[PDB]
């Protein structure tokens, strides 16, 4: 559906364009990521504007100017509390994390924050509404296996992760890494199909 | 002049509207001699062709056939939602005369 | 030589500018004989055509009609905001002469 | 008229189907004289060509050969899964007669 | 042969290099007879045209003029940073002879 | 018939392979008379052209020169990794004869 998420980020729109989106600080580990959050292969977002604004008030209180990016939902996202469960270390954050970050086209727009005061929404030309509105967050069952607990952690011997335990878990970290790399490769590939197919919908065979 | 695909379709003999409201499931394209065509399917199993050009098409339709293959190729890739297809039903598979995309 | 679509439009008879500032809601394309056209709509109900190439057209316009249909398809599939359309209003639907895109 | 790529292939001598269900690993193209051709590979080492146009091709295939090379480049860049290729196996590399894409 | 747009531009009379280092603000194109052209603008107000093909053009330029319009359209639509334009300054708006894109 | 760009390039005496394994840093095109060409560069300063069509080209190369420029522009806009270029090194900048793209 057309749900939106929000992230305070000191990186300006021009940089976001040049980077191809909002990128993580490549190690990909949700557990490690959760312990504005952008380490270990994921980029954090909030389920509301006011939430993201507050996160930025305390974390980016120090930057004359930062931004609150408005982001569509898609299957690169995980509800952290659903995936980590009882072992979610900061579950008050109500976090939805983007594995490999947020591609530019998934960004609907951004607000400018200047000296703590939020502006005045700027729409992203790279955004694709019909594509992203027909997409949702990844179900937690796609994330249980990428949870990324240590091989010794009690989660891998407990439900639901017991049935999604990567080999060596319960090289465990080796497999957590390669499963995330594989997921990100497959995800990015779908997004480039969408954007780059659009970029080639000008081709007209007959005219030459 | 028709204002939409349904009115357009009604001007011709041997046509009908299929309403799919779905993206294309498969795109197939051939350069084989005498089978220079495209074929699309939808997930319900429905199959349609853009015909090999011939004497059933007038000259003006020749460039339009080429444009339809461009369009169906990129609609497939872009996963665009096909609203309706107007097709000739005197052919197997049914042959596309017009398409409309909307959400 | 005009510097914008509004000045360009004003050089012709029976035209008008439509200001939409909106992406195309639907794209329709036909290869049926004598209906080799495209029709677009916007969510506010407005409908426009790129005309069938005819005797109202000079030869320099033929390639440009083809380009315009190319332009409408990529605009549709990339959700590009259409700023204005210059159209002939002695046609139903109104016939596209020029498009501008910004924002 | 054939309904899918497999039946299409079966209409010709010296053809076979390759099932890849994978994206294109590399796209190569050339404007070198007598080698105006495209070559693709897949991660499994499978290598295919779109033939240099020649006397083995009839006039109607020339346009389709040009569309096929485009189709391959487009599929390469979008990382689209190629389901099947129909190829002539009396050529090295195997020469593409048709492609199907299904997600 | 010139290795860049600046050196290419200096081979011609009545040309100069414009430096934008910015994405195109607006893209306008017309199929209107005698105005088969494109016009782009940048947010500083600078306006440029690809001219209507005419007597001032030799045959080898006809396809390049068509290619430039394709290029300006996709540039505009992808927000591609335009580095420099080579333009004829003896025309209003200044007529594009060349473009470079770089970040 | 060659299975790859390296083998293709070695069929010509005046050619060489450049291995870039990198995206195109800049893309330039001109419609100026007698300079209807493209020029690309890479981060490392390497510069290449697609030559203007001339008496050194046979007919079969003309369409392929147009496809190569299509390919380079899209490669540039998508940031596609260019693996190798086969070029003629008796021109400056070296003149593109073929391109391979791989991840
Ligand atoms: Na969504």
């Amino acid at each position: 559906n057309d749900d939106k998420l929000y992230r305070a980020d000191s990186r300006p729109p021009d940089e976001i364009k040049q980077s191809g989106g909002l990128m993580p600080r490549m190690n990909i580990n949700l557990y490690d990521h959760a312990r504005v959050r952008h380490d270990d292969g994921y980029v954090s977002t909030s389920i509301s504007l006011r939430s993201a604004h507050l996160v930025g008030q305390t974390i980016l209180s120090g930057h004359s100017t930062y931004y609150i990016y408005v982001i569509a939902t898609a299957p690169n996202m995980f509800n952290v509390n659903d995936v980590l469960g009882a072992y979610s270390p900061h579950p008050d954050e109500q976090e939805v994390s983007a594995l490999g970050g947020i591609p530019y086209s998934q960004i609907y727009g951004w607000y400018r924050v200047h000296f703590g005061v939020l502006d005045q929404l700027h729409r992203n030309r790279g955004y694709r509404d019909r594509y992203y509105s027909n997409l949702d967050i990844a179900p937690a069952a796609d994330g249980y296996g990428l949870a990324g607990f240590p091989p010794e952690h009690r989660a891998w011997r407990e439900e639901p992760w017991i049935h999604h335990a990567p080999p060596g878990c319960g090289t465990c970290d080796e497999k957590t890494q390669s499963l995330g790399v594989k997921f990100l490769d497959e995800y990015q590939s779908k997004v480039k199909r969408q954007i780059f197919s659009g970029y080639q919908s000008d081709i007209d065979t007959h005219n030459r | 002049t028709p204002q939409n695909i349904t009115d357009l379709c009604a001007e011709y003999h041997n046509t009908q509207i299929h309403t799919l409201n779905d993206k294309i499931f498969s795109y197939t394209e051939s350069l084989a001699g005498k089978r220079e065509m495209a074929i699309i399917t939808f997930k319900n199993g429905a199959t349609f062709q853009v015909e090999v050009p011939g004497s059933q098409h007038i000259d003006s339709q020749k460039k339009a056939i080429e444009r339809m293959k461009d369009t169906l190729r990129i609609a497939y890739l872009t996963e665009a939602k096909v609203e309706k297809l107007c097709v000739w039903n005197n052919k197997t598979p049914h042959a596309i005369a017009a398409i409309s995309m909307a959400n």
